[PDB]
């Protein structure tokens, strides 16, 4: 019987992660209902990179104002305490 | 940990025709599954539903699936 706070949200896993971090973002955003994306699109709500912001990032912003680009922890976090935590406590931001 | 490691190191080809699809889909992966892409089908651990093709698989049910994740552990077809 499994939680559901990711229910409604579309996620896109944007850049390389280590070892097998793919693997486990997916088991955990399916897990909680999250709906994974195939491609970045204006419907993605969450783009999940362990890589730094990019020009590309700002790109995607002015096409999608609603758009948060958080790390793989706020997932593993989010599987820890079995809750939905606030993204904006792994964000990613330009360097 | 809720999410227990039940379907550890078992590769499930699930055709998107199979009833209770998304779900069944969903729990399979949620307890450390690994579906097989369609073009990859020939290799994969267990195929869902018939032995055509890919007989060299071992054919279980989403009855299966679900006796496995109450279980908390893989077992029997």
């Amino acid at each position: 019987e499994l939680p559901d706070f990711f229910q409604g949200k579309h996620f896109f896993l944007y850049g390389e992660f280590p070892g097998d971090e793919r693997r486990k973002l997916i088991r955990y955003v399916t897990a909680f209902n999250g709906e994974l994306e195939d491609y970045m699109s204006d419907r993605v709500q969450f783009v999940i990179t362990a890589q730094e912001w990019d020009p590309s990032f700002e790109e995607a912003l002015m096409d999608n104002p609603s758009l948060a680009f958080v790390r793989p922890r706020w997932i593993y976090s989010c599987n820890e305490k079995q809750k939905l935590l606030p993204h904006q406590l792994y964000g990613v931001v330009p360097q | 940990k809720v999410l227990l490691d039940i379907f550890t190191g078992v590769r499930l080809y699930l055709p998107p025709s199979t009833p209770d699809f998304s779900r069944l889909r969903r729990y399979f992966v949620a307890f450390d599954g690994d579906l097989v892409q369609e073009f990859d089908m020939t290799s994969a651990t267990h195929v869902l539903g018939s032995r055509d093709k890919n007989p060299a698989a071992q054919q279980v049910s989403p009855e299966w699936i679900w006796a496995c994740i109450r279980k908390r552990r893989l077992v029997a077809p």
